[PDB]
């Protein structure tokens, strides 16, 4: 059950 | 031997070291007292100390976020928008700061995926990282030492020294256009 984190571009 | 002995750039920061002028070139590149450069992947071209690293990155950085584990998912979304683009986060575990950073390179498109600890040279070898992409009956793992922020990345990706993949690779392991990429950090 590990933490994901939706990581999104860099602005 | 009977050479003048230099002080080094950085004596003004504390370095207590005098070397002759061949000397002093190899060392001023391995200084502890040399400052740390913005471990952001070439908008930002802050500079200062290592204790001055996180504070920045909490004030003109603010959208990094940063996840509680020695094992996380790394969902980079959006990898086939139009362009080179760049992905990065932080990751708390062992008492240290964790930069892990995906870039995407324009290719004869090409993707960068590297670990780098917010500490010393010194710091970074009683580490190890884990990047794996997994999907049905397929997995690309890449083992190594995260880099220092002090030496940074741009050496290790211009010699591939990281997880080093392509579109066609991208696309066997992408899940409604996002990629999750698996980090595991070790103490070794
Ligand atoms: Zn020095
Ligand atoms: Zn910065």
């Amino acid at each position: 059950p590990k933490p994901t984190c939706m990581v999104p571009p860099m602005p | 031997a009977n050479s003048v002995l230099f002080p080094c750039k950085y004596a003004s920061s504390g370095c207590e070291i005098t070397l002759p002028h061949t000397e002093k070139a190899d060392h001023e590149e391995l200084c502890e007292f040399r400052p740390y450069s913005c471990p952001c992947p070439a908008s930002c071209k802050w500079q200062g100390s290592l204790d001055a690293v996180m504070p920045h990155l909490m004030h003109q950085h603010k959208s990094i976020t940063t996840l509680q584990g020695e094992d996380i998912v790394f969902l980079a979304t959006d990898i086939n928008l139009p362009g080179a683009v760049d992905w990065v986060m932080m990751q708390s575990c062992f008492g240290f700061h964790f930069m892990l950073v995906l870039e995407k390179q324009e290719k004869y498109q090409q993707f960068f995926a590297i670990v780098q600890l917010i500490g010393t040279r010194k710091q970074a070898e009683n580490f190890a990282y884990r990047l794996e992409l997994n999907g049905h009956r397929r997995r690309l793992t890449w083992e190594a030492t995260p880099r220092s922020i002090h030496e940074g990345i741009a050496t290790a990706i211009m010699n591939s020294d990281c997880l080093v993949f392509d579109t066609s690779i991208a696309q066997l392991f992408a899940e409604n256009g996002n990629l999750g990429i698996n980090v595991t950090i070790s103490m070794c």
